[PDB]
RNA sequence: AAUCCGGUUAAUAUUCCGGAACCAGAAGGUGGAACACGGCAACGUAAAUGAAGUUGGAGACGUCGGCGGGAGCCCUGGGAAGAGUUCUCUUUUCUUUUUAACAAACCACACCCUGAAAUCGGUUUAUCCGGAGCUAGGGUAUGGUGUUUGGAAGAGUUCAGCGCCUCAUGCUGAAUCCGGUGCGCUCUCGACGGCCUUGAAAAUCCAACGGAAGUUUCACAUCUGGUCGUACUCAUAACCGCAGCAGGUCUCCAAGGUGAGCCUCUAGUUGAUAGAACAAUGUAGAUAAGGGAAGUCGGCAAAAUGGGAAUCGAUUCCCACUGUCCCUAUCUACUAUCUA
C-alpha cells in the first residue's frame, strides 16, 4: 500500500489500465480517502477539503468503479 | 503421527476396509458358510505391526 | 436431553470458556433442538445461553496489604554526577583541562550526593 | 464546560419521584470536594423544566459518579428492581423499566 | 526463495471464504533511459554495455558477565460503558477499553572532511582511545527502531434500542480515549568486557579485476507455480508396559497476592463401585499427670534447636529433653463389620 499526496498521479494511476476499482472513505476528522485498489499495491490519497473531495469524485474515469464508505 | 508417507497411509487404508461388517446378502446365499467376521481388528487391541 | 456438543458449539461462538458457558435450564427442549452453530448464535442473540462475566482478583485487599542492589545505586548516581559534570562544561562553569581532573575524582567516588559535588564546584 | 444532564421524563410519567424531589436530592447529595452544596461557580446545577436535571461543570464531573448519585436515591425508594441507569449519549443519563 | 488479519464447519484451517501482500521463473509491449553523471570526501541515482577468463564475501556459526533499547505479560492514574454496594461515609468496588503481515518517507556504533592537541584532553556501569590524530563543527551508512499514514475500522470488542406468526436475523446509535511506572517475568537486539577452546558443508546470491563486440541491472502490465503429509490423542484412557496398568517417557507458551509454601484469576475437571455403623485387631497420626533411658545388646524412634567439655566421625562424661519404660489411658481417619 503507498499513500499517494500528488493529485494529478492518482488521476493517471486511476486513468491507467491496471486499475480495477476506487474506494471512498469518510474519516471522523473529515479528511476522505480515496483508495485506489491496482496489481500489486493499494494507492490511498488523503485530501483534506470536502469540496476538492468531490470535485475529484466526477473527475474520475466513469469506467472505474467507485465505491461508497466501505 | 501427522507426517506419514504416502505408502503408510494407502496401508492405513485398506486395513481400515478390513474391519468392516459383512453384507447382509452375501450371508443369505446358499453353500455359503460365511457367516460373521473372523478377521475383525480394533486399534486398541492388537497392532496392525 | 443430552447437551454436550451445544455447549461445545456455544464456548466456540462466545470465544470464553465452557465453564462461563450459562445454558437456560427451562428451554432445554428448543436448546436441544438448536445444532449447528447458526442455531447456537440464533440462541446467543435471543439470550437463551449467555456468557458468564469474569470473576475478580480483588486488587482492593492487594492494595490495603501493600499499604537493593549494591550496584544498582551506583549505576544510577555515576549517570547523574556525570550528566550534569557535562552540562557545566557547555554552560561555562568549568573548563576542560579541570573537567578532565573533575571526572577523574568523580570514578573514585568522592561525593556520595549530587550536593556533595556542587560544594566542590562553589569551592573552585 | 462539560454539561450532564439526567432525564426524569420517566420518573415524572411514572410519578416515581418529581423533578423537584430530585433537584433537592441533588443539592443534599452533592459531594463536590466533599462537602454538600459546594459547587459554587465552577460547577452549576440548573434544572430546565420538570423533566430534566443539567449540571454545567467547569471541573471535572464523572457521569459515573452522577449515575452512583442516583442508583443511590433508588435503593432509599426501593426501586431499584423496577428501574436502572443507563447512558444515552455522552453526559446524558436516563432511567428505564426492564 | 516466499502470508498475515478477520470470518466460516457437527467435524479443516497460516490450506476454505473476504481483504491485503510476498517469492521464484518466463517472455514481451508502452514510457523513460544513451559504452552516464553530480558530491574534494566519508558517497549517491529510475537508467548508468560487459564475451571469455581471474578473484573474494555473504550464506558459514563456541561460552560467560554487565549495560542500554524494543516487544508481550504484570503494576497503575484520569476518562468512557456495563455489573455490585448503600440511612450513614465511599467522585466507590468489579469487568472491558485491541491494531497483523506487508509498504512509504522521514529520522543515531563505524568512517571521512576542516581542524592540529599537552596545560595532556575526551571518555566506559565495568579506563580505553589519540601524533596510527584529541576536543569541537559538518557529513557519510546498516535505520528492529518510533515520527505519521496506508493496511484499518469497513475488522474485532463492550453497550443501548429497533425491526416481528414468522429461516425478521437483519437494522440503527455510540464508545473502543488520554497517560504513568520497572534491580519486576519471558523473548530478543546492539555497542562492550571477559573465558579461548579462534570455533561444520553446499546450493544459491552478490561483488571486484578483467577487455571481444559498434536502452537494462528502470517503471508498469501479463502468465505460471507440479508432488506427498495435513482429522484426532501426545496420555492416572488413544504410545510402551498382555490391560481403559498408582509405572515410563522428547519439548513450547506459564497471571496475582501474602510471603519455599498456601489461597485463588483464565482454563479444565468434580475423575477412581457406593450406602449404613464406628466391635476386636492392624495402619497412619497426635496428647498425657509424677519420674526421666530405670527399656533395649543401645537414646531404635520422637523432644529439647539436638549441644557443652574431654579422649581416639567414634567413644565417654556432666547438664538438657522426652510415653523407650514404670503403665498404660484417650482422640481422629482408613481398613476390618454389615449391605447392593
Amino acid at each position: 500500500p503507498r499513500q499517494i499526496s500528488d493529485i494529478k498521479q492518482f488521476l493517471e494511476i486511476a486513468r491507467r489500465k491496471d486499475a480495477t476499482s476506487a474506494r471512498i472513505k469518510k474519516n471522523t476528522n473529515k479528511d476522505v480517502k480515496f483508495k485506489l485498489r491496482c496489481s500489486k499495491y493499494l494507492y490511498t490519497l488523503v485530501v483534506a477539503d470536502a469540496k476538492k473531495a468531490e470535485k475529484l469524485r466526477q473527475s474520475l474515469p466513469p469506467d472505474l468503479t467507485v465505491t461508497e464508505v466501505g | 503421527p501427522s507426517h506419514k508417507s504416502f505408502r503408510t497411509k494407502q496401508k492405513l487404508a485398506k486395513a481400515a476396509r478390513q474391519n468392516r461388517p459383512i453384507p447382509q446378502w452375501i450371508r443369505l446365499r446358499t453353500g455359503n458358510t460365511v457367516h460373521y467376521n473372523m478377521k475383525r481388528r480394533h486399534w486398541r487391541r492388537t497392532k496392525l505391526n | 436431553a443430552n447437551l454436550r456438543t451445544q455447549k461445545r458449539l456455544a464456548a466456540s461462538v462466545l470465544k470464553c470458556g465452557k465453564r462461563k458457558v450459562w445454558m437456560d435450564p427451562n428451554e432445554i427442549s428448543e436448546i436441544s433442538n438448536a445444532n449447528s452453530r447458526q442455531n447456537v448464535r440464533k440462541l446467543i442473540k435471543d439470550g437463551l445461553v449467555i456468557r458468564k462475566p469474569n470473576l475478580m482478583h480483588s486488587r482492593f485487599r492487594i492494595r490495603k496489604t501493600h499499604a537493593m542492589p549494591s550496584a544498582v545505586v551506583w549505576m544510577r548516581r555515576q549517570r547523574v554526577l556525570r550528566r550534569l559534570l557535562r552540562k557545566y562544561r557547555e554552560s561555562g562553569k568549568i573548563d576542560k583541562h579541570l573537567y578532565h581532573t573533575l571526572y577523574l575524582e568523580a570514578k573514585g567516588n568522592t561525593f556520595k550526593h549530587k550536593r556533595a559535588l556542587i560544594e566542590h564546584i562553589q569551592r573552585a | 464546560s462539560n454539561k450532564y444532564i439526567i432525564d426524569a421524563t420517566a420518573a415524572v410519567n411514572d410519578k416515581i419521584f418529581d423533578v423537584a424531589a430530585f433537584e433537592k436530592y441533588l443539592i443534599d447529595r452533592i459531594k463536590v470536594d466533599g462537602k454538600t452544596g459546594n459547587l459554587g461557580s465552577s460547577v452549576v446545577v440548573s434544572r430546565e423544566g420538570s423533566s430534566k436535571i443539567a449540571v454545567i461543570a467547569h471541573i471535572d464531573f464523572s457521569g459515573r459518579y452522577l449515575k452512583y448519585l442516583t442508583k443511590k436515591f433508588l435503593k432509599k425508594h426501593s426501586l431499584r428492581d423496577w428501574l436502572r441507569v443507563v447512558s444515552t449519549k455522552k453526559g446524558v443519563y436516563e432511567l428505564r423499566y426492564y
